[PDB]
């Protein structure tokens, strides 16, 4: 494809037909052979288009197809929920796998399981069992608070309480992402790199960042998923996965990022009082949550940074902010991140 | 090409010997001419779909895929040579370093 | 959307118009209050409306009258001759002329490659148009044989079989094949016999056909207005 | 994706219609309709080339660059 | 199972065979599709042919049309005459010979050991087809008597007791005798008397035998087709 254009085809039509006869001299606007001409050439300018789009894409798939290097689908949320006993067990009761949970909280009435049995032994207070969200996609990133119910009817069960919000919840991946991790498989054909070793820890798709720290004859692999922690199992399943690319010899050690928690408080004062309710300080946490756990590994937190986007929401509405418990910017090491803990606001 | 063949067939498809100047002659040859150069350029389309033989925009855009990007008047056969060296990059010893050297 | 658009006459009055197209003269007052007119409604010259050129009218000004208007159901004795030639012509439709040479294809008329385009004589395109498009697109539905063109198996004739015997069988064979294909033609009424003989080799036959009247094609294209296609897909 | 036959007759038509009111008749058999057809017929043609083209592109192009027939 | 083989024609389209065949174009994709074809589908001539044997076709070319063809509900005005003959052949049954020696068996109509057996000078046992095998089996029913042939009580006649006196009464019996014999013959469609005549001693009479039309015959083997037998167990 030349990418041909309407003006150039419709000229060496009607030059081709005043040259192959001299009677034919009438061109202008509204005659029948130049709109003939006008629509062979316009659906021939249609072809080459579509063709050339046509030709992007297949390359497109022909890159898919070649090293079956599928596009991620969207993921399911999934946490933790910490559950409470009236007093310490005698029985070492079973929870087997399916086991629902579900939330009174109708803003968000998801409903998650368990995918594996937990014993809780005798003389425990508390047990903590990851959970999955029955749903896929965004909507299984509820925030801290929300699950309150366990649907076992266990009468052994004091209250039930997810200690921070989700976040593992995602849609379908982006374009850019595909074609970044695309890019890091090509870098990583050479095993024994640094970057290698990156995308072997990455290769699992529940990995979010790695940070690779590297010593004499050392290698650590900090990892973490969206919410900041590192499973026994993801542990094992990126370990396995760096079997393959991890150089020969050299010692390799997995172990999880250092997170830290960050309680939020805010005074907010507002401008039109009429607009105090439920939903502006749910709106305003939402915020922040957002803020917070969008901060990737080595990333600050910087206070004006968050008044800023705080105040962004509506400059006019939101007179004043100030913050019952942050006084000074956190650094994070690059072995560390923040994620949100436990968001609370005060309309006034 | 088959413009002629699945043309209307009372149609003529020749120049009449009576007028040498035949208008119909001229209009089915031009639209003949744009059936041919299309179709011709469509045939050489195939080209462009593959690594090989790729030119310029579409050897850009394969290069961009994976992740090697043309350099000042870098022509296409160095530059499809150099992207299919990157894939090929031997690494953890001392021969690729040399070689990188 | 249409509207009645009405000319204001020598001394006339909006209870006059009211009475004419409302069939009564109590809409004079909404005619007033469309309009946007003053009190002297309709003056008697320009010297009157350049005191008050936007709220007053003049003779020979324009007012609208707001009756849904529709150009069917409108009586054809009013339609001026013209027109009806105009739009008996937009209904048998404009076609490009490439039946020009009578004689050429009408000597070889079972053979390909016997008909062209030809130009006006002003440089442009040749094009026939009412009766002569109806010629055109009979000729060559006849000369046509049945499935030889593409995307269109049951247009043609089987005319080309029929170089039979000379006995009034193959006779009535012609007659039949010939007044189904003019019969196929959606704009073609009727076509029936006239007179027929047979000279030895040579076989002769005319034939009469009636075309869609003047009050059905003005009645079709003045129905097409609702959708403004103007345009034949039959 | 890409066009076919009967959508690009509809927009030839609509197209010549839009150019010029000097022409009316689309019916079947018509000198007009029969040229925009065959135009129409050789894009489609043309369409499917591209398609094949582009299939044996996206299960060969790429591999065929490392010498493996 | 069958299907249609078309011949690739001279300037021929994959859209032409598809409106001729599907009776639409838009079954081509399908027709190439099943052939296995690549884009130049039909080239001039074997010089193109060479570059891709296996995935192009030339003129003179088979292509393989899927659609489920069936002998049967075929018009037999396309059936060629020597085609007709043959199918007829088939349909009334080839049989051995012994009606040779007309004039002997007619000598010694009413005795045994009148027929045999006989050569067709190849070297081969002689054969009688259609007409022959029909006027063959004929002969040999009416000369049976009825009930003495094994396994088979009705077939034959009772003209042997026939010999009666020369009256018009004893003629009808006769009539009726040979009219039940030919009616026997399931291919026989109807048999009627002509004329008949006593000269004393000697009963004279002949008769008019109609058997099934071309036309039937055809339909029957044609269906036949589908059992693949092509044979007579009447």
């Amino acid at each position: 494809m030349k990418t041909r254009k309407l003006t150039n085809i419709l000229s060496k039509l009607i030059d081709k037909t005043m040259a192959g006869t001299s009677k034919i001299t009438d061109f202008t606007p509204g005659s029948a052979s130049r709109s003939l001409l006008e629509a062979v050439s316009l659906e021939i300018e249609q072809f080459y288009i579509l063709t050339k789009e046509n030709i992007d894409w297949g390359i497109q798939e022909g890159i898919i197809e070649a090293f079956d290097f599928q596009k991620r689908q969207s993921k399911r949320a999934y946490g933790d929920v910490t559950i409470q006993f009236y007093q310490p067990l005698d029985m070492r009761m079973y929870i087997p796998a399916g086991t629902t949970f579900t939330s009174t909280r109708q803003e968000y009435p998801q409903q998650f399981e368990t995918l594996v049995d937990y014993y809780a032994e005798p003389d425990s207070t508390e047990i903590v069992v990851e959970v999955y969200c029955k749903e896929t996609g965004v909507a299984g990133n509820v925030p801290e608070g929300t699950i309150n119910t366990i649907a076992s009817g266990s009468s052994l069960i004091r209250s039930v309480n997810n200690e921070y919000s989700f976040n593992t919840g995602t849609k379908e991946e982006s374009q850019e992402d595909f074609k970044r991790r695309f890019h890091s498989f090509v870098e990583s054909r050479g095993r024994a790199t640094n970057k290698s070793v990156r995308y072997g820890a990455l290769q699992i798709p529940d990995v979010e960042g790695v940070y690779v720290y590297e010593e004499t004859g050392h290698i650590t692999v900090f990892a973490h998923d969206r919410n900041g922690n590192l499973s026994d199992t993801l542990k094992e399943d990126i370990i396995d996965a760096l079997q393959d690319y991890r150089p020969s010899g050299i010692m390799l050690d997995v172990t999880g990022v250092e997170k830290e928690e960050v309680n939020v408080s805010a005074t907010v004062t507002i401008s039109n009082k009429s607009r105090i309710g439920d939903t502006l300080q749910k709106h305003i946490e939402s915020v922040i949550r957002s803020y917070l756990n969008n901060l990737k590994t080595s990333d600050d937190l910087i206070i004006t940074d968050l008044i800023q986007a705080i105040m962004n929401i509506d400059d006019v509405l939101i007179y004043d902010v100030s913050f019952d418990n942050l006084d000074e910017n956190i650094i994070v090491p690059p072995q560390g991140i923040i994620r949100a803990g436990e968001i609370k606001v005060e309309l006034k | 090409a088959n413009f002629l063949k699945n043309l209307h067939p009372l149609l003529r498809r020749d120049r009449n010997k009576k007028d040498n100047q035949d208008p119909n002659f001229a209009l089915i040859d031009a639209l003949n001419e744009e059936m041919n150069q299309v179709e011709k350029d469509a045939i050489e389309s195939k080209l462009q779909s593959s690594l090989k033989t790729s030119t310029s925009e579409y050897l850009d855009k394969f290069g961009d895929w994976f992740g090697v990007y043309r350099k000042t008047d870098e022509k296409d056969d160095v530059y499809r040579a150099r992207i299919i060296k990157y894939l090929l990059l031997k690494r953890g010893t001392n021969n690729a370093i040399i070689d990188a050297i | 959307m249409r509207f009645k658009k009405h000319v204001v006459q020598h001394e006339e009055t909006m209870q006059a118009i009211a009475q004419r197209y409302y069939g009564d003269v109590s809409y004079w007052i909404d005619l007033v209050e469309h309009n946007n007119l003053k009190y002297p409604y309709l003056v008697e010259t320009d010297e009157e409306k350049m005191k008050d050129p936007e709220r007053l009218a003049s003779t020979g000004d324009t007012l609208i009258i707001p009756i849904e208007s529709d150009l069917t159901d409108v009586s054809a004795k009013e339609i001026n001759s013209r027109d009806k030639d105009v739009l008996v012509e937009l209904a048998l439709g404009r076609d490009l002329n490439i039946t020009a040479d009578e004689k050429y294809f009408n000597e070889h008329g079972t053979s390909d490659n016997i008909l062209a385009f030809s130009t006006n004589g002003n440089g442009d395109l040749d094009t026939v148009k009412g009766i002569d498009n109806m010629k055109q697109q009979l000729q060559a539905r006849l000369l046509t044989p049945r499935g030889s063109l593409m995307l269109h198996p049951n247009y043609g004739s089987d005319l080309h079989n029929l170089f039979g015997l000379n006995i009034p069988e193959q006779a009535t064979l012609i007659e039949m094949e010939v007044l189904r294909t003019l019969t196929s033609d959606n704009r073609v009424k009727s076509a029936n016999l006239i007179d027929w003989k047979i000279q030895g080799n040579v076989y002769s036959g005319q034939f009469s056909v009636e075309i869609k009247s003047v009050e059905e094609s003005i009645n079709f294209v003045l129905g097409q207005d609702e959708e403004g296609i103007f345009a034949l897909f039959e």
